[PDB]
């Protein structure tokens, strides 16, 4: 029932910009936490950004602070990652992520399929 | 001296998340507890240190009404001596509690088609809450020894979690509104008394 679909991405030159989208079905985008992660070739998947319903609304990994902005649209049940001043190190597959709790207090990590983002030197 | 405004608490349109549970002080008014207890509107109505049928005969220095939303199978944690994520990290009753825990299923008002995720509970905390302590901070929780620096990552978690209140949920995972009445009598004149 819970499903995340990433769209956007592709190839961009260094210094360009992109907007990734995460369409959510089965749950409202207005919730505790929605996150973006990225996995570069041969590397561990790492947290990139998150938007929160309580406290500081947005948080960002150090390497993207000041260059990425996360936001949500409730009418379209979508979360966006706007990526400016892209650099080759930003090349990765990007995923959106939520953490849900179930009836027996299980904690399940939900991921999308990922979208490829390539930034050429 | 005016009726106590219990309806302001029990019929509030908006209830708090348990982590930021709400407190209202009730003072200088006539309280009718029987009309609450005998209303057939509540699935839980239990008192510690007082009997529910005798509340109308009691006078108190002050009454506190704490209110919040949890899931049904967590109602059992709103009692002295209980442990669990709610009691440990969100709302803790003392061992010597005097008061009442009142709860009712609010699925008809707190469920949305598609899910209501507005209600949050604290999932991580460094230590347990003391009785009647409120923690509303929203800092990244440092689970390990490396500081988090406002950043999620390994051993670094956002501490609040949404309840996922779908209307089709099982009754244990349905939303329940909760009011905890705390009765204090000190050596001051009683301001909250029953009728007659």
């Amino acid at each position: 029932q819970v499903q995340l679909v990433e769209s956007g991405g592709g190839l961009v030159q260094a210094g360009g910009s992109l907007r990734l989208s995460c369409a959510a079905s089965g749950f409202p985008v207005y919730r505790d936490r929605m996150a973006w992660y990225r996995q570069a070739p041969g590397k561990e998947r790492e947290w990139v950004a998150a938007i929160y319903s309580a406290g500081q609304q947005t948080r960002y990994a150090d390497s993207v602070k000041g260059r990425f902005t996360i936001s949500r649209d409730n009418a379209k049940n979508t979360v966006y990652l706007q990526m400016n001043s892209l650099k080759p190190e930003d090349t990765a597959v990007y995923y959106c992520n939520v953490k849900d709790v179930g009836h027996h207090y299980e904690y399940y990590d939900y991921w999308g399929q990922g979208t490829q983002v390539t930034v050429s030197a | 001296t005016n009726l106590c405004p219990f309806g302001e608490v029990f019929n509030a349109t908006r209830f708090a998340s348990v982590y930021a549970w709400n407190r209202k002080r009730i003072s200088n008014c006539v309280a009718d507890y029987s009309v609450l207890y005998n209303s057939a509107s509540f699935s839980t109505f239990k008192c510690y240190g007082v009997s529910p049928t005798k509340l109308n005969d009691l006078c108190f220095t002050n009454v506190y009404a704490d209110s919040f939303v949890i899931r049904g199978d967590e109602v059992r944690q709103i009692a002295p001596g209980q442990t669990g994520k709610i009691a440990d990290y969100n709302y803790k009753l003392p061992d010597d509690f005097t008061g009442c825990v009142i709860a009712w299923n609010s699925n008809n008002l707190d469920s949305k088609v598609g899910g209501n995720y507005n209600y949050l509970y604290r999932l991580f905390r460094k230590s347990n809450l003391k009785p009647f302590e409120r923690d509303i901070s929203t800092e990244i929780y440092q689970a390990g020894s490396t500081p988090c620096n406002g950043v999620e990552g390994f051993n670094c978690y956002f501490p609040l979690q949404s309840y996922g209140f779908q209307p089709t949920n099982g009754v244990g995972y349905q939303p329940y509104r909760v009011v905890v009445l705390s009765f204090e009598l000190l050596h001051a004149p009683a301001t909250v008394c029953g009728p007659k």
